[PDB]
């Protein structure tokens, strides 16, 4: 910064303090009351969601690896498992609505090759609705798999 | 130049920071936005830049 | 005459009550056609 | 009565469901600090790792961060609730969740915390409820413009078949003025540049230059310990030099005052706006609050404007009235079909309604094509009666 | 829920009404014949 | 530094007139703060894309960015795409090897934040924390005592 | 440059919406070939020069 | 002027920092030679626009512009569409009035 | 040609039909990369490419 | 290698495409020629 007069050097350590601290303390992060820093992902107005979500671990996935001792991966607030459920749970009333189908057809035709045209007649229509849509450009959303059990 | 000189120093805006700053120090209480500069107004405070 | 009707959406309603009426829409001509052909021709190939 | 079963039935748009995950946001009083706000974090992550264990997985606390904005004044919790099995019962459930956690924040705390299931539907639309905003439109200030929303406010609450009405965030918390006398600063021989970067670089911050940490560029900062800019009269200890090569201090040519200013501005379409989340009535829905409130903005003072199941059904469905006898004589030639299968259409639909009536469900976008489907089994029934006795 | 319940309703009350009791006969019978 | 009342009117204002001239739109926003940060939202028609919607605000918004202060030109500007709406949030702690909350948010930072904001269409990275940066504290009686400013 | 063209200057308020503020010269003192000698400038040695 | 370590870190890692936020893409890379001239390569998915693509890159770029030294502003910034291979290279020569 | 490249030079220079195919996809062939993932410098990173 | 050093980079193609060729032709083979003869003919 200077040297006064007498040749004595004045550096930036003597007028000011130099440590490697944050660009902005404006903000704290603390998972489960401990220090901690994460990264809270936001869409991009028509993004994939599912697809984009699942690609955030398969760029991460190569990061996981080269950490020093001790930093761990964990998750909070995440949109993923509520995807893998609503999909577990109308594929699940498809199954049963199938099966229930069965025992009334059954029960009235006691054909038991009788108890197999209706059976085997809506696994066809289904699959078409998803070769439809697909064509049309919808998706396994949450409303067109209402749709498909409807 | 002398002229466009004084507009361009005593007619702006200026970032002056805030009381109990982005780190502060553990114990204040209050936090509030420093004013500086102004963009003048009227012709008035024109007519008065030295 | 009722679905494709109230397909014809509206604003943040869109794909709404769109993909409410087509997706059963569509399987509504992919029933009747299923049951034009494959009902059909299963059911006279074999029912009893 | 089916009728009846309909028009007193409420109209919802999507049912809002457990997700296993919700969140929560923080709000302090004017000007409060960083130091604490983090104490009502602590008090927060309490509730939910003591007396919520059974529900909550994982918390994840951040202290400056409100969903309104920032500042130390915000704040916002992301919960993490425990997978669906594991937790059972309707309190374990969301619904309960965001009810005693909300009473209990209105309860043993002295600021302003919520709760809330995330809305599964879009940030827009939640049905009997609103987005006001009020536009200054003539020469007025945000100081005039700040009056009119007081009397918007007061003058809902004064008279609400109610309403219930608030401000957005504009807290408006004072600030620091410092008047520099300019006249002043010559005489002691200063240049304004360099008085105007010393509180810019000392209370601030600057953007110097970049330097290079362990191969990726970072940014080179410069400000201040902090003690010596927490308060106004910490001013002083700054001095800054003079052309006659001599130390000057703030105080000489400075002046020192506090003032009534927002922390925020908001401007709606090119002009300062002052937003208004207000809700319709328990009783009323919408369509009536937002008609009974463009009456009490025009009655707001001069240069001070503003701007904001679905009406869609009533047309879609006019639709759904000419497309069916047109299908239901496409095959039905006669003008006596075409009158039969329009009567199982309430046929079904009665108990379509009196079924969600009577359980806790509502008018929303699944019913509204249950509906739709249960018509479509009733023409088909009807149709086998009629074709084949034809 | 807000599926099934909503349409459950309405099927119950399609059926066992249409078939039976109330039109799905009544219709034809007053409007194919009626008056012509 | 700059307060409420100054970004309102020398960012946020000088854009304001400087962002028009542009297809599909029913109305804009803003919001400026006193931590001296101000942020525009325009919504456009629905069913438009994002892809084009961008460009056009990013591309006149570009021609008032010379009739802005210098601090704010160096300073983040950026156009991406809303969703005010996270999904996945991955929190990151220590464990064995012990750092602050301030080591994290910039290894986070300085490693994974500026793969996952490029990765499959991600609107825009939040982060939690901050990144380094080499910090000065000036003390101001030390200034004086050799002769000095900032 | 800044007497018979024009010279944007700066920013100032007017009325909630930033305008320019401008400077130029009374119309008068730049209308002719003649009206140039009247600007005089001044030299590194504290005196003006026509 | 500027040498291979001084283009890698104050254009080329400028830039590679404020380059994200993009739409289809699954690399990039980098060459900061020692003339002082970096330039940088995204690959996108097959079938993308290059109409479009081109736009996000360079309108992301044009955020790190100003953290980047003037001269290097004033030099020349390009984006354009790559296809490292050459088709038409028309030599053009001299016979009668000679020249260099 | 790039025998005699060889033989009578103290450089390297080939010679190579252009790939009428794409840059790349050459079959039976190549393309690796070497990243340094952790804070480690150019200088540590060639002694791990020897 | 050492530590914090890491990598990145007919057609495997043919194995499924070739897999719905095994498929449509026994349907189109029996689309005219319905038996389970000509189908393996
Ligand atoms: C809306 C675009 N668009 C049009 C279209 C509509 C109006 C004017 C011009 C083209 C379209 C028109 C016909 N005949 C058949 C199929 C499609 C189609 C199919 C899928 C899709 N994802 C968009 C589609």
């Amino acid at each position: 910064l200077k040297v006064n007069q007498d040749g004595s050097r004045v550096l930036l350590r003597d007028v000011a303090k130099i440590e490697l601290g944050g660009e902005n303390y404006d903000i704290i992060a603390e998972f489960n009351g401990q220090p901690a820093s994460g990264l809270g992902i936001k869409l991009a107005t028509g993004a994939n969601a599912l697809d984009t979500a699942a690609a955030i671990r398969a760029e991460l996935a190569k990061m996981e690896p080269f950490f020093p001792s001790g930093l761990k991966i964990v998750y909070p607030y995440d949109t993923t498992p509520f995807v893998k459920i609503s999909i577990h749970e109308v594929v699940k009333t498809l199954v049963e609505a199938i099966i229930l189908v069965f025992l009334v057809m059954y029960l009235f035709l006691q054909n038991f090759r009788a108890t197999l045209i209706p059976t085997i007649a809506v696994p066809v229509v289904l699959l078409g609705t998803f070769a439809v849509l697909a064509a049309f450009g919808f998706s396994i959303n949450t409303l067109t798999m209402f749709g498909m059990v409807l | 130049v002398d002229v466009i000189t004084a507009i361009k120093a005593q007619n702006a805006q200026v970032a002056a920071g805030q009381l109990g700053g982005t780190p502060p120090v553990k114990g204040q209480q209050l936090n509030a936005s420093i004013i500086a500069q102004t963009r003048l107004t009227s012709t008035e405070e024109f007519g008065k830049i030295l | 005459a009722v679905f494709v009707p109230m397909a014809f959406f509206g604003g943040s309603t869109g794909a709404i009550y769109r993909q409410f009426s087509i997706t059963i829409v569509s399987a509504m001509a992919l029933s009747v056609l299923v049951a034009l052909i494959l009902t059909p021709a299963l059911c006279a190939t074999m029912l009893k | 009565g089916m009728a009846y079963l309909f028009v007193r039935l409420p109209s919802s748009f999507l049912p809002d469901e457990d997700q296993g995950v919700f969140m929560t946001m923080v709000q302090l009083p004017a000007g409060a600090t960083q130091e604490r706000t983090q104490k009502v974090l602590n008090e927060v992550t309490h509730y939910y790792l003591t007396k919520e264990k059974n529900n909550v997985e994982s918390v994840f606390a951040v202290n400056g961060f409100g969903f309104a904005g920032r500042g130390q004044n915000t704040g916002i919790a992301f919960v993490s609730l425990k997978d669906w099995a594991d937790r059972p019962g309707e309190e374990n459930k969301v619904e309960a969740i965001t009810m005693r956690a909300t009473r209990a924040f209105s309860q043993i705390k002295d600021a302003m915390v919520f709760a809330f299931n995330l809305p599964a539907i879009v940030e827009l639309g939640t049905a009997t409820g609103f987005d006001f905003e009020l536009i200054d439109q003539a020469g007025l200030g945000h100081e005039k413009l700040t009056q009119a929303r007081n009397q918007l406010l007061a003058e809902a609450a004064k008279h609400p078949m109610l309403t219930s009405v608030r401000p957005n965030g504009l807290e408006d918390t004072p600030q620091f003025k410092i008047d520099i006398d300019q006249e002043k600063a010559q005489a002691l021989g200063v240049s304004i540049n360099d008085i105007n970067t010393t509180l810019g670089a000392a209370w601030g911050g600057s953007y110097v230059n970049d330097f290079i940490d362990r191969g990726r560029v970072k940014k080179v900062y410069v400000m201040s310990e902090a003690k010596y800019r927490m308060l106004p009269d910490d001013i002083g200890d700054w001095y800054v030099r003079a052309a006659d090569g001599q130390m000057v201090p703030f105080s000489a040519f400075s002046s020192s005052r506090w003032e009534y200013g927002s922390p925020r501005l908001e401007r709606y379409n090119g002009l300062p706006s002052m937003e208004i989340l207000g809700q319709a009535a328990p009783g009323k829905s919408t369509g009536e609050a937002m008609e009974l409130m463009e009456q009490l903005a025009s009655k707001l003072p001069t240069g001070v404007g503003y701007d904001w199941s679905g009406n869609q059904a009533p047309s879609l469905y006019a639709i759904s009235l000419i497309v069916v006898f047109l299908c239901l004589a496409a095959l039905y030639e006669s003008w006596s079909i075409p009158f039969s299968v329009m009567l199982v259409v309430p046929l079904g639909v009665i108990g379509a309604l009196l079924a969600a009536t009577f359980r806790g469900l509502t008018n929303d976008v699944y019913f509204q094509v249950g509906l739709l489907t249960t018509i479509g089994l009733s023409a088909k029934n009807a149709i086998l009666i009629v074709e084949f006795a034809k | 829920n807000a599926v099934g319940t909503g349409v459950m309703g309405g099927m119950v009350t399609a059926t066992v009404l249409a078939i039976f009791f109330v039109p799905v006969f009544f219709v034809v019978v007053r409007r194919r014949f009626s008056r012509k | 530094g700059a307060d409420a009342k100054t970004v309102q009117d020398t960012v946020t204002q000088v854009i304001e007139q400087n962002m028009n001239g542009i297809d599909n739109l029913m109305y804009m926003s803003s919001n400026s703060d006193s931590t001296g940060t101000v942020q525009i939202t325009l919504t456009f028609e629905s069913g438009t894309d994002a892809d084009i919607a961008q460009v056009q605000v990013q591309n006149k918004l570009q021609l008032a960015m010379p009739l802005l202060p210098q601090e704010v030109q160096q300073q983040g500007v950026s156009v991406e795409k809303s969703s005010s709406s996270f999904l996945m949030v991955v929190g990151v702690i220590n464990t064995d090897g012990t750092m602050t909350q301030e080591d994290i948010s910039d290894y986070v930072a300085a490693n994974m934040k500026d793969a996952i904001s490029r990765t499959s269409g991600v609107g825009d990275v939040q982060l939690f924390g901050s990144q380094y940066a080499m910090r000065i504290w000036m003390n101001p009686n030390e200034l004086n005592k050799f002769q000095l400013t900032p």
